[PDB]
């Protein structure tokens, strides 16, 4: 049931009060709901962690629902491992980006 | 120019002098390990006693710190001002500073350098006299808190002028920051005469020369689409890696050959300054992984290079030097990995040079060319001056067995070089 | 891949991707797995292409899932990248689902493509 | 349940139109295509995005 | 200090240029181009239509365009001043393929064949009044043909004589291409393929001294291509396809020659190393023959993507370096591709190029010289420095 | 036939990768107290 | 090697011919057969410890000039005889002094922009203006608008010309029947 | 102008005139100044009164 859920809802996943009282007035919805506490997020710093937090959240349904879903599955962390590698290269692509004007 | 554009030039040279107590306060809180509110209390016997204490302790880690402790550190220079001598005193003591920066400049993870240098900062000012050296030597450390500090208290050249925004700053500069710091030119200059004294003082390390490639190969990519900014910069990174590759250290020739052949793919370079290039790096190749270094770089620089006159036999001089450096077994070994390099242009050139320049080794260029394939134009060119090398001396089972290779694989090529010279029934009475 | 149920032959898989074609010029279409989903959840699809073409296609065959709950006709093509460019923009795409309408030009082409498809289930 | 289903019927012709318009007014090229009625729809350029 | 392993530190004071000079480089620099502008081709006589298609001679300084204003007109092209040989305007048959036609037995013929959306093709025979024939016969096959338009010329060997001829092939409805004859139009053989025919190209591969064999190239709107052996029946040899690519509008191939590379001797044919399958979404596949023809589903060597709408040009030049991407939908919508290297230039076209909205573009078989037809009636003329 | 000695030349060329803008944008993140010819190769993969 | 100036002076009129130190001084005195003669200087080190080893290079400074062709056409540009304007061969306009040769000015070619906004064709490589047959200046108008009017070797268009400012103008005004200038005027 | 000299009583502070406007009072051992100011009538001389802190 979390695997055929959409990657937006699980990046919201945790943060559902200040959803949908940020949809049913026209307000602004939450970016990080339960997934706030990854590490990762951890590791970013700014708006970034919102931008981090949904491609977490991509990565993480893609990962979750192979896990869910496969029958050939090994328990060795190879699809979450290579999704690992990809946030963190893309959370150190957005990492080296500064807003100064050096 | 006006007056207070000459007044700020009197203070930028009287920028070290404390000429009352307000002045003096704000210019000796500039510490490297405390805070400003302990480090204006502080005496210079008590910073001076506890650098000691981690000089002594930096002695015994790395021996060269002794003389440091005979001069520079002594306990005359307590009482050594250095606003009072003159400006040959001044060249001496910041030529002994400029020693001890690039001594020191490895040892920069552990605090007994900490210690030490919190002297050289608050006694001889050397965070704003000696500031171009200390930010030249640990440029290496910038994702770490000592450069955090070192960059909160220093006084910023003005070739260092894009750290401006990240100093007093909670964040570290960034490796795009470190690019753009590196993409100039003067700066260029500048780096390449402190690696120029490193080199000379034999202090050049691992992580200082990872550092240094990675930023020289990010300002190649950087002006790889501007051919004025990268003929502007071939001079600089050739001649630093002429002085890399003219040195001891293994770790120090295989950065010369990772910004040699990161700058041979990004521009085509002339076929002689190739040439002079893999001269000066056969010239002192003494390690392992420098001769693994330096056959990927050989070959890969003689793969970017065009026109007519890419795949000559290269010279006796070269050619010899080359096989003093590398014999048989290593290139026909190096050859058979499954790696798969690309060694056309080269092999090509070599089998060549041993058909112009050794007349013994056929054999051997015969399973060499057996293991890697080449193009039409390459083997076109081997068996034309295998033609020559069978006019010109009598011909044995070596050239026979090489006549059947190329006639066992592509035998209308051999046709059509002999029918452009020579003929075939005349070629078989021949040998 | 076995298991990406049913795979249209070529014919099938050429006027599905002109449906596709058409559907993305009149911004009738949702491209990418989540957004697939999404319109799986609100009811507002017509039908669900997949390509049987990602490494791995787990994380397509959960759409299926959720495809048989709503009887919603799915189907699989056999390449991510040409499903990405019928869908008209630069990166390969996984799945792709035609909205709904009902005032749409392309009614009648969506309507025969999906009667084609439930044929084959 | 079916004046539910006429407040359902209704908010999804509301948020139809509402997304017809945000749909149009994000980019590309594209022309007002009439049809015999009025009913008027936007027809976007066979073009890809970059 | 002094009076007077240094080898590059000497090097390096002795030069300074550092780049290989002029003719000893002999196959293109990437990424940069070395391109001129010579004077408008049709600026001395100007069209009156969209320059539907562009041809240069095999060996004369000749350019032919020809448009939908039922025209057709040979510019004898240099820099300076282009002017304008002939003129020959076909009343009531707007055209939209006109090419250069050269035998390969004597090379004296210089036909120049032109057909648009018509159920004929005009064949004029260039002599310096003008003698046009009028090809209006499918010799039973006038179902399968109800327009001439999508044509191209091609040589064909009997393979039992050594006796070449040249063939026109049209691309007809259901997945026809009818072959005939270029002097006689009888009509010789055809090639169905299974889909939308698209288009398709020619290849030649040389078997012997004096012999060579022609294979048709035609490709579903799908992405799937037929490889048809021509010099025997036009039997299937190879079916393949295309990775990618799902609305195919243009197939080209090049290094060789092809029909706008035309060899002049029959020694001179060489095989085609690149196929270009250009889209309508503006992706190009680009095979390397030299390896893609075993595979049966090749991959690309690349794909790229850098004009965004529908393929409708895509030319290789003679020695076969570069590829001309070109799309007739939006403004100025040509890149020039670097290959092997398969990368484009990005110093030309710039913004300011004239380039207009690309209808037809050509490349010299001699000169290194491109023509741009755009929509306006203008053939813009560039010559490359390289050549 | 030198043309056709040109067209061969021409003909044995085989792709390579060229330097971009950001080819090596990703080496600070792991020169840390790796050695240089790890560092060399690391080059090398991206060169080829 | 510090710094390489390229195309300091022309290679047709000699190359540079002379060049010189002022001793104890950062500036050379170039000069050459073009009828030029020029001063860099060389602007102190960038770097505040190294100095010696980043050597900023030379820079240009003051420099004197005058046409390196033989002139082609002359006016008097005032009635007061102070300025004269003159066009040579080697397609520069030059407004030369008889009071004090310093005032002697190169009139600058750098075009203005479109009047209603499109692009101004020519080439990227900008050259100068075809040598020029014949002027006329009439400096009733002066610094109000365009004030000289120019015509020039084998090109169907008469650009115009502000003394005030000492450049080209807006305006080329074309012959309308495909014929070369032969002769421009204008009123007074 | 010409610029009368003058300094504090202890070097510190230096206080010049120029004969045309320009009176400037600094401290020229470091490079602050305190007081620039143009009186565009012809100034003639100046001194400090008992500091840096008044002139005339």
């Amino acid at each position: 049931s979390l695997a055929k859920s959409p990657a937006s809802t699980i990046q919201i996943l945790g943060a559902e009060k200040a959803l949908f009282r940020a949809l049913k007035t026209k307000h602004d919805t939450p970016k990080y709901g339960l997934l706030y506490h990854a590490s990762l997020v951890g590791q970013a710093t700014g708006k970034n962690k919102g931008k981090i937090a949904r491609v977490l959240a991509a990565k993480a349904a893609v990962s979750l629902r192979y896990d869910a879903l496969a029958e050939d599955r090994d328990d060795s962390g190879d699809i979450g491992l290579e999704s690992r590698a990809k946030v963190e290269n893309r959370l150190s692509q957005l990492e080296g980006r500064d807003l100064r004007t050096t | 120019s006006s007056l207070s554009d000459q007044l700020a030039q009197v203070a930028s040279n009287n920028a070290t002098v404390a000429l009352d107590r307000k002045r003096r306060q704000k210019l000796h809180s500039a510490s490297l390990i405390y805070n400003s509110k302990t480090a204006a209390t502080q005496d210079y016997d008590f910073i001076f006693e506890n650098a000691s204490k981690a000089l002594e302790e930096l002695s015994q880690i790395e021996p060269k710190f002794a003389i440091f402790s005979r001069t520079l550190f002594s306990e005359s220079s307590i009482s050594l001002d250095r606003n009072v001598q003159t400006k040959e005193e001044i060249k001496d003591l910041d030529n002994a500073i400029n020693a001890y920066l690039l001594l020191a400049s490895s040892k920069w993870y552990l605090a007994p350098t900490l210690h030490a240098t919190e002297w050289l900062v608050r006694r001889f000012q050397i965070h704003v006299k000696n500031t171009e050296m200390l930010l030249l030597s640990t440029l290496n450390y910038y994702q770490t808190p000592v450069f955090k500090r070192i960059l909160s208290i220093i006084k910023l050249p003005p070739l260092f002028n894009c750290l401006s925004n990240f100093v007093r700053s909670e964040k570290p500069p960034t490796a795009l920051t470190m690019i753009k710091l590196f993409n100039d030119m003067d700066f260029l200059k500048l780096y390449t005469s402190y690696l120029d004294q490193c080199i000379k003082h034999n202090a050049t390390y691992t992580n200082q020369l990872l550092f240094t490639t990675c930023c020289f190969i990010n300002v190649v990519a950087f002006n790889s689409n501007n051919d004025e900014k990268l003929n502007q910069l071939v001079p600089i990174l050739l001649e630093i890696s002429a002085k890399l590759l003219a040195s001891k250290s293994k770790d120090c020739q295989i950065a010369a050959h990772t910004i040699l052949v990161v700058f041979a793919t990004a521009l085509p370079l002339k076929k002689t300054i190739i040439l002079a290039a893999m001269e000066t790096i056969l010239s002192n190749l003494d390690a392992k992984e420098a001769k693994h270094s330096a056959l990927l770089t050989i070959c890969k620089l003689f793969q970017t290079l065009k026109g007519q006159g890419n795949v000559d036999q290269l010279p006796s001089k070269i050619f010899k030097l080359f096989d003093s450096k590398f014999d048989t077994v290593s290139i026909l070994t190096f050859l058979d990995k499954e790696d798969k390099p690309v060694c056309d242009k080269f092999i090509t050139s070599y089998t060549r040079s041993i058909a112009r320049y050794d007349r013994s080794k056929l054999n051997i260029i015969l399973s060499l060319l057996k293991k890697i394939r080449l193009e039409r134009y390459e083997v076109r060119l081997i068996i034309t001056d295998l033609i020559y090398l069978s006019e010109i001396l009598e011909d044995k089972s070596q050239l026979v067995e090489l006549f059947e290779y190329f006639i066992s694989i592509n035998e209308d090529l051999v046709l059509k070089c002999l029918k452009s010279l020579g003929l075939t029934g005349e070629l078989f009475e021949i040998r | 891949n076995p298991k990406a149920f049913p795979l249209a032959d070529a014919a099938l898989t050429q006027q599905i991707l002109d449906v596709v074609q058409q559907a993305a010029n009149l911004r009738q279409l949702k491209k990418g797995a989540n957004e697939a989903t999404k319109t799986l959840n609100r009811g507002i699809s017509e039908f669900i292409i997949m390509a049987a073409d990602c490494e791995p296609i787990e994380i397509l065959l959960h759409l299926p899932l959720l495809c048989e709950d709503k009887n919603v006709p799915y189907v699989f093509v056999p390449s991510r990248v040409a499903l990405g460019r019928a869908c008209g923009v630069s990166r390969p795409v996984i799945a792709a689902s035609i909205t709904t309408n009902d005032a749409s030009a392309i009614k009648t082409q969506i309507y025969a493509v999906k009667d084609k498809i439930e044929t084959l289930l | 349940v079916k004046q539910h289903l006429q407040r359902e019927t209704q908010l999804k012709q509301v948020q139809q139109r509402m997304d017809a318009q945000r749909e149009l007014l994000k980019k590309g090229s594209k022309k007002k295509i009439v049809d015999s009625s009025g009913k008027i729809s936007f027809k976007w350029k066979k073009q890809r995005k970059r | 200090d002094e009076s007077d392993i240094n080898a590059l530190t000497k090097i390096l004071s002795t030069t300074y240029n550092y780049k290989d000079t002029l003719s000893n480089s002999k196959l293109l620099p990437p990424k940069k181009l070395d391109i001129v502008r010579l004077k408008d081709a049709n600026a001395s006589h100007p069209s009156h239509s969209a320059i539907q298609s562009l041809s240069f001679h095999p060996s004369k300084p000749l350019l032919l365009t020809g448009g939908y204003d039922k025209t057709l007109r040979i510019y004898h092209i240099d820099g300076k001043t282009n002017h304008l040989v002939t003129s020959l305007h076909l009343v009531g048959s707007p055209i939209q393929t006109c090419t250069f036609y050269t035998s390969l037995s004597n090379q004296n013929q210089q036909n120049i064949f032109t057909a648009g959306r018509r159920r004929y093709m005009h064949s004029w025979d260039l002599s310096l009044t003008a003698k046009i024939e009028k090809f209006s016969r499918l010799y039973g096959h006038e179902s399968t043909q109800r327009s001439f338009e999508n044509f191209k010329v091609a040589h064909l060997q009997n393979s039992q004589t050594n006796s070449v001829h040249g063939i026109v092939l049209l691309q007809g409805n259901n997945g026809w291409i009818n072959i005939l004859h270029s002097t006689s139009g009888l009509w010789l053989m055809g090639c169905k393929i299974e889909g939308v025919i698209t288009d398709f190209c020619i290849d030649y591969q040389p078997i012997s001294r004096g012999k060579f064999r022609t294979i048709l190239i035609a490709v579903n709107a799908y992405g799937e291509v037929w490889e048809f052996d021509l010099n025997k029946n036009g039997h299937v040899i190879r079916r393949w396809k295309d990775q990618g690519g799902v609305g195919i509008t243009k197939i080209q191939v090049g290094g060789g020659t092809t029909t706008t590379c035309p060899a002049l001797q029959i020694s001179k044919i060489k095989q085609n190393r690149w196929l270009a399958v250009g889209s309508e979404s503006g992706f190009v596949n680009l095979y390397d023959r030299n390896n893609a023809m075993t595979s049966s589903t090749p991959t690309p060597v690349a794909a790229l993507d850098q004009l965004t709408t529908t393929i409708s040009n895509l030319q290789f030049s003679p020695d076969g370096q570069i590829l001309c991407m070109a799309s007739r939908a939006v403004k100025d919508a040509l890149r020039l591709v670097h290959l092997p290297s398969c990368s484009v230039f990005s110093n030309w076209p710039t913004s300011g190029t004239p380039l207009g909205k690309v209808t037809s573009v050509a490349f010299s078989p001699s000169g290194g010289l491109l023509a741009v037809g755009n929509e306006q009636g203008k053939v813009r003329l560039w010559k490359l420095n390289h050549y | 036939d030198e043309e056709d000695i040109a067209l061969e030349f021409i003909n044995g060329e085989k792709k390579d990768k060229l330097v971009n803008m950001n080819s090596f944008t990703s080496m600070f993140d792991n020169i840390q107290n790796v050695q240089m010819d790890t560092f060399f190769d690391r080059v090398m993969k991206v060169l080829t | 090697r510090i710094h390489v100036l390229k195309n300091i002076h022309r290679e047709s009129y000699g190359g540079v011919t002379q060049a010189t130190f002022l001793n104890g001084q950062p500036i050379i005195v170039t000069s050459g057969g073009d009828n030029s003669l020029k001063e860099y200087v060389f602007d102190p080190s960038l770097s505040q410890g190294s100095g010696d080893v980043v050597v900023q290079p030379p820079r240009y400074l003051r420099s004197r000039g005058g046409h390196s062709q033989p002139p082609s056409y002359i006016a008097f540009a005032d009635s007061q005889s102070h300025f004269m304007l003159s066009a040579s061969k080697d397609r520069s306009l030059w407004s030369f002094s008889l009071r004090k040769d310093a005032q002697s000015q190169e009139m600058s070619q750098r075009l203005h922009k479109k009047q209603d906004g499109g692009r101004v064709g020519g080439s990227t490589i900008k050259s100068k203006f075809p040598e020029i047959v014949a002027l006329a200046i009439e400096n009733a108008r002066i610094g109000e608008w365009e004030n000289i009017i120019t015509a020039h070797k084998d090109e169907k268009f008469a650009r115009t010309w502000d003394m005030r400012n000492k450049r080209v103008g807006r305006w080329t005004f074309d012959t309308t029947d495909d014929g070369f200038v032969k002769s421009v005027a204008m009123s007074q | 102008g010409p610029y009368h000299i003058k300094y504090a009583k202890n070097g510190t502070h230096l206080l010049i005139t120029g004969r045309k406007g320009h009176v400037a009072s600094m401290d020229w051992r470091k490079g602050q100044l305190r007081a620039e100011l143009f009186l565009n009538e012809t100034c003639h001389s100046a001194t400090y009164l008992q500091n840096e802190q008044y002139f005339a």
